């Protein structure tokens, strides 16, 4: 049978946070990918 | 006006999902890290 294959670990991760002195809160951001782990 | 923006993550395109591979490419150095922050100053600057 045909079975195609695709290659895992789709785009990148970026990590928005604010200053320093500000707060420790921070947000993941996932590129190029739709939310499916979460 | 402005680049394409392209990310190129020199870990999976050098060594794909390798251990061993990932260990030899950390023996070179930060030149996998050199070239990431070449890629996100390139882009930086297009967005700039």
């Amino acid at each position: 049978e045909i079975l195609d294959i695709t290659p895992c670990s789709f785009g990148g991760v970026s990590v928005i946070t604010p200053g320093t002195n500000t707060s420790n809160q921070v947000a993941v951001l996932y590129q190029d990918v739709n939310c499916t782990e979460v | 006006v402005s680049m394409t923006k392209t990310s190129v993550d020199c870990t999976m395109y050098i060594c794909g999902d390798s251990t061993e591979c990932s260990n030899l490419l950390l023996q070179y150095g930060s030149f996998c890290t050199q070239l990431n922050r070449a890629l996100t100053g390139i882009a930086v600057e297009q967005d700039k």
